[PDB]
RNA sequence: UCCCCCGUGCCCAUAGCGGCGUGGAACCACCCGUUCCCAUUCCGAACACGGAAGUGAAACGCGCCAGCGCCGAUGGUACUGGGCGGGCGACCGCCUGGGAGAGUAGGUCGGUGCGGGGGA
RNA sequence: CGAUCAACGGAUAAAAGUUACCCCGGGGAUAACAGGCUGAUCUCCCCCGAGCGUCCACAGCGGCGGGGAGGUUUGGCACCUCGAUGUCGGCUCGUCGCAUCCUGGGGCUGAAGAAGGUCCCAAGGGUUGGGCUGUUCGCCCAUUAAAGCGGCACGCGAGCUG
RNA sequence: CGCCUCCUAAAAGGUAACGGAGGCGCCCAAAGGUCCCCUCAGGCGGGACGGAAAUCCGCCGGAGAGCGCAAGGGUAGAAGG
RNA sequence: CUGACUGGGGCCUGUAGAGCACUGAUAGGGCUAGGGGGCCCACCAGCCUACCAAACCCUGUCAAACUCCGAAGGGUCCCAGGUGGAGCCUGGGAGUGAGGGCGCGAGCGAUAACGUCCGCGUCCGAGCGCGGGAACAACCGAGACCGCCAGCUAAGGCCCCCAAGUCUGGGCUAAGUGGUAAAGGAUGUGGCGCCGCGAAGACAGCCAGGAGGUUGGCUUAGAAGCAGCCAUCCUUUAAAGAGUGCGUAAUAGCUCACUGGUCGAGUGGCGCCGCGCCGAAAAUGAUCGGGGCUUAAGCCCAGCGCCGAAGCUGCGGGUCUGGG
């Protein structure tokens, strides 16, 4: 599943949440997308529970486009030990997400399937999503 | 012309430099009223402090 | 078809004031002229929804004229996916580049064999006279196979309209389906641990 | 892009102007000789010699002598005694060694 | 568990110490900095770590010279 | 005071790259030589001297063209000093003042100072 | 000129350990018990519906993921208490919660019957005696309608034990 | 545990944590002063032994190379050779 | 008169935001060195790849230690306002060098802690004096010199406890929601919008029709619409998918989809907004502070009035300072 092959630094400092995204929020790729409505830390793990699902709907046939990346290394410390001596190990890996960003995208399949498989992938995510279609918004981006 | 400012509201709690700004005002008590000239120097302060106080124009 | 669409100018109004009543704030220029106009939201909506940028839309402005416009830029906001402002360019008897609809005529072999269309270019960008504006362009993607691909310079163009991108451009491709019977090889697949780019006396 | 030839001007010019001396600027043809003794802080020329102006002769080397005599004439007349000189791309040799000795016996002060 | 991080130097309060307009004299230090990220100007020295300082008594200048970087000037009196 | 050229600056790409054209009377260059001054980690390529048969091929100057490069609105938005609200939170909104970046229209194949030399 | 005076503003030219034989002065400025905040961990309940269940997603189950509740675990923090808040287990005596072990009522069942499973309602009462071990827990013997899980300063030492 | 560079650091300076990353405890008789001269990496094409890469020729190439050592700033109109 | 603060003007800056030109990361595609693999061969060269994939290009992104950009602000100097328990200079005396809550910006922690560590601000500390918040250092209001059986307000309030409206107009909610919670679920309710389908008579009901090729195949061991997919071809039709599910061991076995008669006016589906519903289990007795509240005594919008402090006013007094 989806992390890094290589990196300036092994651990980032948090940052915050704030705002609408900064981009990546008109369907660029296929017909139907998935879009975040609120914000959160998506993990690499999450993401490939969505796809998966996604291509478990469609059998054989579709596309899927994963358009969010998770290259934030997310930190713990080991169980049980007190605060203090330095930061903790990288446990895994997240793409920050805030309200407007399409995550995912599907082309080469019929309407009905389009939304049952976001809907189920969205099933997955931590947060609330919308399913959106193709528009001519889009296409004057 | 004149501007009469009013202290209005209790700067307690605000900035020191809203504090400041009263006291270039002459604003030492609530409800007290300041007649000043209107220049440019006197009215950033008083526009500092705008949520403290009442302004109205005279002469 | 052409479609119209009334418009009118504004002055000082505050964009948001416009929009709280259903107006959508928008400019209309070219090299002769610029004004600050709205729209009606729901009445531009339901234009913009067929025209896009693709056709041409004339603005019926209350001082009488009517200008024959394309819709050059229409930012969206990003929370919501509801537009803010449009822009309105004035065409005049120039040619002008622009985005012409690609038509993807007929069902690829690679699609028989289960594949699946991946239509890049939607449209095309192209220096036209107004006067000659196409509805499309029509190109044949029957001959495409899991997984070939098609560019603009395989595109055949109508007359007067000259291709503004370069030819190397791909527009079309077609790519192997999602397949169930990928994902084991997929979920069993073991990733080395990412590598830290050295620092100091390493590099 | 530059050249050495445009690189080696800016080099010895550079340093030149630091100093902050009315500069006596050469040129060098194939065929004559200029110099124009320049104020960089106004950006002004204020006084002016050439082998083409002056309509000399033959050897070079000696033209070169002659101008640097005029130039120097014609700037003493103008209150003009301390200057720096810019050989420009030139290697300090030849004509413009001779430019500047010439300047040099004329009184000017460099 | 440790860390092998820790350590940081002093700072070495580094920038402009006389902004344009300022009357100076002369030997005022006018910017301390690493290399060249303002050039000597017209009246103006620079010591051995870049420091640019004043040479005469007087005022002094900013000048943006584009791609020839950006210049202190004291301007006499 | 206008036109061309030669120097030298300033603005610091709206001045650049590329394509095309043009100039040798003057000037500039290439050029002709390497005795002489000077010179090549070898080379008269460079630097340098002495020249004046040729050529504007190279270079340079001056024009033109928007493929690239560079510049770039207006509108709207992000964000925000100050003042207010809301949410358990992640966070979200309103007032007043300021206001980007991207992008769109569009612009650009430079402008100008001083001094020389030539021409009207 | 002689400093890893490097514990790098460098106590002496010259210096390690141990104390359950211990002592004084202090500190709830600071740990161990308990409480408190938190709830990562823990326990419980949900969303999704891949798949299993001969057939059939949902009788019984629930990949990968997602949302919570509780405050019984192990911790984090260091907020009252170090001019003392006695600390495990047992005995005694209860009392409460309900996520119910039994008993009563019920729906579904891949419920013929009997017997089960699973969920729902229900806290009135009940919820045994023994071997081992300081044990709590647990395993085991013999029974039972059942041999519930938690809270009460891990309830209860001015009530006992030790 | 002292010193240097970056980040944290909220666009002046400063700014903590057993926060995130690295370095120093040398060196150079030239690796110093000055005068003069020169300009890189890299890409393509060409060339015996000769190769991804030795040296040579051509065209492109503003700095991505170099600058003793970490990093940053700086820098070819040189601080590089 | 130099101060805090403010006005104008210059200069400095690299954060917010953004961007991708650099350093790195990055999904997909294109183009294309390099391998893997398959044809064809060892005479050394060919050829093909739905394989992994360098550089480059396009679309689309990511960054504290990236920046082609880049604010609001901030700092500093100059002129000016500013006479204040301002400022500057010399000297005497200290105390403090355990802080803490909160808001905003970060780091650490787990986008935990009445957590921790910095920054800017505030308040408590020292304002455990006063009003509101049921009670409550730091939330809102407000800086208590003394006296008054006077007045106006602040936050918060005005049904009774309890001072002041059972005040006025518009609307929602039926859950005692209000008066503690999420994913998610739902013909709750009100209100907007968009699509189908209908008097060429729809939806409901009273009534029919659902058909041949054809038990079709890459298909195994049953696979006849109804166990994987890379099949959706047609005829007769008024209609009818080589089929929406119930069904079989495989059939056969029923309906929908879809067409005909009766009525005679709507009907079905999506989405959005407001307010509610479930999801909702914890330990001594309950409870929104209580009583009690339902065209409210709840929520939203718009008003007028009052109450309400040690704030402000009136009256009288004290002390210090300045001025007469
Ligand atoms: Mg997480
Ligand atoms: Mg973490
Ligand atoms: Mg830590
Ligand atoms: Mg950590
Ligand atoms: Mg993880
Ligand atoms: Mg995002
Ligand atoms: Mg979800
Ligand atoms: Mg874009
Ligand atoms: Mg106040
Ligand atoms: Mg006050
Ligand atoms: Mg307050
Ligand atoms: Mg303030
Ligand atoms: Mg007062
Ligand atoms: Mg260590
Ligand atoms: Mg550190
Ligand atoms: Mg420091
Ligand atoms: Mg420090
Ligand atoms: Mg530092
Ligand atoms: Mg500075
Ligand atoms: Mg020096
Ligand atoms: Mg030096
Ligand atoms: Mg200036
Ligand atoms: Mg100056
Ligand atoms: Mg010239
Ligand atoms: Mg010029
Ligand atoms: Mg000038
Ligand atoms: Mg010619
Ligand atoms: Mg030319
Ligand atoms: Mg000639
Ligand atoms: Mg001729
Ligand atoms: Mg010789
Ligand atoms: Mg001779
Ligand atoms: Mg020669
Ligand atoms: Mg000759
Ligand atoms: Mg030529
Ligand atoms: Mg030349
Ligand atoms: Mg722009
Ligand atoms: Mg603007
Ligand atoms: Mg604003
Ligand atoms: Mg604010
Ligand atoms: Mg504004
Ligand atoms: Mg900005
Ligand atoms: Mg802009
Ligand atoms: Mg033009
Ligand atoms: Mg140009
Ligand atoms: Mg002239
Ligand atoms: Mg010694
Ligand atoms: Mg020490
Ligand atoms: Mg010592
Ligand atoms: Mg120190
Ligand atoms: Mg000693
Ligand atoms: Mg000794
Ligand atoms: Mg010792
Ligand atoms: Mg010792
Ligand atoms: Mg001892
Ligand atoms: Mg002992
Ligand atoms: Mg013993
Ligand atoms: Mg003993
Ligand atoms: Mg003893
Ligand atoms: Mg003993
Ligand atoms: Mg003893
Ligand atoms: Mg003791
Ligand atoms: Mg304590
Ligand atoms: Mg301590
Ligand atoms: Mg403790
Ligand atoms: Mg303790
Ligand atoms: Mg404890
Ligand atoms: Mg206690
Ligand atoms: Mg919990
Ligand atoms: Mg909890
Ligand atoms: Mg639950
Ligand atoms: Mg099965
Ligand atoms: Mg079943
Ligand atoms: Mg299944
Ligand atoms: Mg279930
Ligand atoms: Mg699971
Ligand atoms: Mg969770
Ligand atoms: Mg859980
Ligand atoms: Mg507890
Ligand atoms: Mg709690
Ligand atoms: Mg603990
Ligand atoms: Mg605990
Ligand atoms: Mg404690
Ligand atoms: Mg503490
Ligand atoms: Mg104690
Ligand atoms: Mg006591
Ligand atoms: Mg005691
Ligand atoms: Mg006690
Ligand atoms: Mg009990
Ligand atoms: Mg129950
Ligand atoms: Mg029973
Ligand atoms: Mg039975
Ligand atoms: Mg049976
Ligand atoms: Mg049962
Ligand atoms: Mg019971
Ligand atoms: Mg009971
Ligand atoms: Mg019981
Ligand atoms: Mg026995
Ligand atoms: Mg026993
Ligand atoms: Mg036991
Ligand atoms: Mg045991
Ligand atoms: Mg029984
Ligand atoms: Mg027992
Ligand atoms: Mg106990
Ligand atoms: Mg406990
Ligand atoms: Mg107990
Ligand atoms: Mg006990
Ligand atoms: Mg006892
Ligand atoms: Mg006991
Ligand atoms: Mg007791
Ligand atoms: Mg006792
Ligand atoms: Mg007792
Ligand atoms: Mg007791
Ligand atoms: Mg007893
Ligand atoms: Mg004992
Ligand atoms: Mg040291
Ligand atoms: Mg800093
Ligand atoms: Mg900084
Ligand atoms: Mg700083
Ligand atoms: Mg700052
Ligand atoms: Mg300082
Ligand atoms: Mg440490
Ligand atoms: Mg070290
Ligand atoms: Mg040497
Ligand atoms: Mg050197
Ligand atoms: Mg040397
Ligand atoms: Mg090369
Ligand atoms: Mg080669
Ligand atoms: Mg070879
Ligand atoms: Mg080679
Ligand atoms: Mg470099
Ligand atoms: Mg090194
Ligand atoms: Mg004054
Ligand atoms: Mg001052
Ligand atoms: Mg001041
Ligand atoms: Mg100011
Ligand atoms: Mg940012
Ligand atoms: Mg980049
Ligand atoms: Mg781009
Ligand atoms: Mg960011
Ligand atoms: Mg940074
Ligand atoms: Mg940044
Ligand atoms: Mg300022
Ligand atoms: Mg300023
Ligand atoms: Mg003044
Ligand atoms: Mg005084
Ligand atoms: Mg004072
Ligand atoms: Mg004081
Ligand atoms: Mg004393
Ligand atoms: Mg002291
Ligand atoms: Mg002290
Ligand atoms: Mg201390
Ligand atoms: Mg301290
Ligand atoms: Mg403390
Ligand atoms: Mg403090
Ligand atoms: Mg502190
Ligand atoms: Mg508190
Ligand atoms: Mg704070
Ligand atoms: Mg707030
Ligand atoms: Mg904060
Ligand atoms: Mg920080
Ligand atoms: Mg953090
Ligand atoms: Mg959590
Ligand atoms: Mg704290
Ligand atoms: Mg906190
Ligand atoms: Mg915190
Ligand atoms: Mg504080
Ligand atoms: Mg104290
Ligand atoms: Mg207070
Ligand atoms: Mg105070
Ligand atoms: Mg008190
Ligand atoms: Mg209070
Ligand atoms: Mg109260
Ligand atoms: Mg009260
Ligand atoms: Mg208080
Ligand atoms: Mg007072
Ligand atoms: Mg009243
Ligand atoms: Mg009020
Ligand atoms: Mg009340
Ligand atoms: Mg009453
Ligand atoms: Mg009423
Ligand atoms: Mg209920
Ligand atoms: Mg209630
Ligand atoms: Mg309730
Ligand atoms: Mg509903
Ligand atoms: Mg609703
Ligand atoms: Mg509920
Ligand atoms: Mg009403
Ligand atoms: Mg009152
Ligand atoms: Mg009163
Ligand atoms: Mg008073
Ligand atoms: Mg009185
Ligand atoms: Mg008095
Ligand atoms: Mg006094």
């Amino acid at each position: 599943m989806l992390m890094p092959r290589r990196m300036k630094y092994r651990k980032q400092q948090r940052g915050r949440l704030k705002g609408a995204t900064k981009g990546g929020d008109y369907v660029a790729f296929g017909d139907y997308g998935l879009v975040a409505l609120e914000p959160a830390w998506i993990t690499a793990q999450q993401i490939e529970a969505a796809r998966v699902a996604m291509v478990r709907h469609f059998r054989r046939g579709g596309k899927i486009f994963i358009r969010i990346f998770p290259d934030k290394p997310y930190t713990k410390k080991p169980l049980e030990v007190r605060m203090g001596k330095g930061k903790g190990n990288v446990e895994g890996y997240v793409a920050v997400v805030k309200p407007g960003r399409v995550m995912f995208e599907v082309a080469g399949v019929t309407e009905e399937q389009a939304m049952e498989a976001l809907r189920i992938a969205g099933h997955k995510l931590p947060i609330k999503t919308k399913i959106v279609r193709r528009d001519a918004y889009d296409e004057a981006q | 012309p004149r501007l009469k400012v009013k202290l209005v509201k209790s700067p307690i709690g605000y900035p020191k430099d809203q504090k400041a700004a009263l006291k270039a005002l002459g604003l030492r008590r609530l409800q007290q009223e300041r007649v000043l000239e209107d220049t440019p120097a006197i009215r950033g302060n008083v526009e500092k402090v705008a949520h403290l106080v009442r302004v109205e124009v005279v002469e | 078809m052409e479609y119209r669409l009334k418009a009118y100018y504004r002055e000082g109004e505050k964009p948001s004031a416009l929009r709280r009543a259903g107006k959508l704030p928008g400019v209309m220029y070219n090299r002769h002229l610029n004004r600050k106009v709205y729209v009606d939201l729901v009445e531009f909506d339901k234009v913009f929804r067929q025209a896009s940028i693709h056709h041409v839309i004339v603005l019926e402005l209350p001082d009488g004229q009517s200008l024959p416009t394309l819709v050059r830029q229409v930012n969206l906001d990003k929370r919501r996916r509801r537009p803010e402002h449009v822009d309105f360019f004035v065409l005049s008897d120039e040619p002008v580049e622009m985005y012409v609809p690609l038509r993807f005529v007929g069902t690829p072999a690679g699609v028989r064999a289960g594949g699946v269309l991946q239509e890049i270019h939607r449209d095309i960008l192209v220096k036209v006279s107004p006067r000659n504006i196409p509805e499309f362009i029509e190109v044949d993607v029957s001959g495409l196979e899991i997984g070939d691909s098609l560019h603009a310079s395989d595109l055949k163009l109508p007359p007067g309209v000259e291709l503004a991108v370069s030819p190397e451009e791909t527009i079309a491709a077609v790519v192997p389906p999602e397949d169930v019977e990928k994902l084991a090889e997929e979920a069993a697949a073991e990733v080395a641990e990412p590598e830290v780019i050295k620092k100091g006396k390493e590099e | 892009r530059l050249t050495a030839y445009e690189r080696r001007k800016f080099r010895v010019r550079n340093r030149i102007k630091r100093t902050g001396r009315l500069r006596l600027s050469v040129f060098r043809s194939l065929k004559h000789i200029y110099a124009q003794i320049i104020d960089d802080e106004k950006g002004v020329t204020l006084v002016s010699a050439s082998s083409l102006a002056l309509k000399l002769k033959g050897n070079k080397t000696e033209v070169a002598r002659q101008v640097g005599r005029a130039l120097a004439e014609k700037a003493l007349a103008l209150g003009i005694k301390q200057v720096a000189f810019d050989r420009g791309p030139y290697k300090y040799h030849g004509r413009v060694k001779a430019l500047a000795e010439g300047a040099r016996e004329g009184g000017l002060e460099f | 568990g440790s860390t092998r991080n820790g350590r940081d130097s002093q700072a070495k309060r580094l920038g402009v110490k006389r902004y344009e307009g300022q009357v100076v004299r002369a030997g005022n230090i006018l910017v301390r900095q690493r290399g060249t990220r303002f050039k000597p100007g017209k009246n103006v020295g620079m010591g051995r770590d870049f420091t640019l300082f004043a040479l005469v008594d007087g005022v002094v200048e900013f000048q943006d010279r584009g791609r020839l970087g950006r210049y202190v000037h004291v301007r006499p009196l």
